[PDB]
């Protein structure tokens, strides 16, 4: 899964 | 509300204790109580709110993905029929997750966003609105799926417009917003090219502004820039 | 009970799904529902019950320790007065923890232990009874603290007596019981010498019986033996 | 903390 903040 | 009798300052204090104890459900409940006092939130308080709900919904999303994967496998050719239980339990977790998203969106609509006038608060809350509609979109399969997606897009877009006008390209809120909107494009909107373009442009414009920053600001901005790079590496 | 309308087999199935999704509160609620159907539990089912509640109470204990440490620091000389919030929140977590222990002890008393006739089931449940009284003892400070400690001791002792008579020294239930009773001695009963003696004797008697075991049984017994060794290393 | 199972 891609990075989110 | 169950937190109605507790002082605002005590709710904030206990949110911080809950964080230390990794009690994120408690942390979220305390911060919901704090929001419902009706006063605007400081920078620190906004980040307590976001951290709390991010952890709660993050756990729900991870569980939902596990259960969805099991459910998908059960509907493959050659899989033995095991009854309604997998679907039921996935639905249970899904409903709980939707409930948390609705709670967060409710706080934003009543009345955090409308009283948020400074760029740093308004962009922060609109990013949250985009994120929680995105989480709703991840589990949506029905007639309103397109409208949920468009609600996420619309919130992100308003946040982007404000951030570009009012914030420097290295601002961590601006950077995090762009990171997440880029993921929205890739994972939700079936728009990988838009996702890549946004991540690259965001990264490059931040790089060009790093020279203006103190050491501490540089550290925080470059952390998020690395996440943009990580996604670009994943996608290219 | 909320699980009263769900099939026993469906509760078990969902407990296993909850475990896969790391949803231990759900797992515990499903297994409580299964117990309340009134039928005895199989080996696998007993271990689903134990795993579920171990994870729930384990998280509570970790949080309680964090908050207790903060509270202790607040009562040191030179510490600024911050009001009742730390105590209140520690008490909240403590009450929740006691509630879970009481729930587990309630299931054991109504009616798991009384219907457990085989050594493997009876020892398993009595070990659980000792463990959950031990967790109550960890947070006890009042008039019944001695009685809580003695309740833990009594359950462990009955389990020990049965296990020595009816099980081989390598039996994993016997080994785990001894590991935990040894920790009871060290951490609760202020009896470090008893703790050390029990761990050493248990280890040595298991070592002498390993030759009787299959590869798979050997693997499982030696895992717990290593934990006995680890504690002995910590304590000597 | 010591090991328990
Ligand atoms: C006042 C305010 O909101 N300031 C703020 C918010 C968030 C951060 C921040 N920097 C980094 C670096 C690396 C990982 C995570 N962060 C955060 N928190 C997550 C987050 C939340 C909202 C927007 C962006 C964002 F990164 C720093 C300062
Ligand atoms: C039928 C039955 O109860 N059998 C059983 C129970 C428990 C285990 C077991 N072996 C190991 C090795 C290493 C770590 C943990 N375990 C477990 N589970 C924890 C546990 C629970 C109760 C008693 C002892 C115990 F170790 C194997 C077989
Ligand atoms: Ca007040
Ligand atoms: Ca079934
Ligand atoms: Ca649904
Ligand atoms: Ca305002
Ligand atoms: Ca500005
Ligand atoms: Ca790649
Ligand atoms: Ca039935
Ligand atoms: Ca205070
Ligand atoms: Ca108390
Ligand atoms: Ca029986
Ligand atoms: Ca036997
Ligand atoms: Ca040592
Ligand atoms: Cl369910
Ligand atoms: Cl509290």
């Amino acid at each position: 899964f891609p990075a989110t903040v | 509300g169950a937190m109605g009798s507790m002082e605002r300052a005590s709710l904030i204090q206990k949110a911080k204790l809950a964080e230390q104890a990794e009690r994120y459900e408690d942390m979220a409940a305390f911060m919901k109580g704090a929001v419902e006092k009706g006063e605007e939130l400081s920078c620190e308080e906004r980040n307590l709110l976001s951290v709390a709900y991010k952890n709660v919904v993050g756990g729900q999303r991870a569980a939902w993905r596990v259960l969805s994967s099991i459910e998908q496998k059960s509907n493959e050719e050659g899989s033995e029929e095991k009854g309604p239980e997998v679907r039921e339990y996935r639905e249970k977790v899904e409903t709980e997750l939707q409930g948390v998203c609705d709670t967060v969106l409710g706080l934003l609509d009543s009345h955090l966003i409308k009283e948020a006038g400074d760029a740093e608060s308004r962009v922060f809350y609109l990013k949250m609105k985009g994120d929680y509609y995105r989480y709703l979109a991840e589990v949506a399969t029905g007639d309103d799926k397109k409208r949920i997606i468009d609600s996420a897009r619309s919130a992100y877009q308003e946040a982007m417009d404000i951030s570009k006008k009012e914030m420097p390209p290295t601002n961590p809120i601006r950077l995090g917003l762009a990171l997440n909107f880029s993921v929205f494009h890739y994972e939700i909107a079936n728009s990988p090219e838009e996702a890549i373009s946004l991540a690259k442009t965001t990264f490059d414009e931040a790089m060009a502004d790093l020279h203006t920053l103190s050491e501490d600001s540089y550290k925080d901005s470059t952390l998020i820039m690395q996440l943009l790079r990580d996604n670009l590496t994943l996608w290219t």
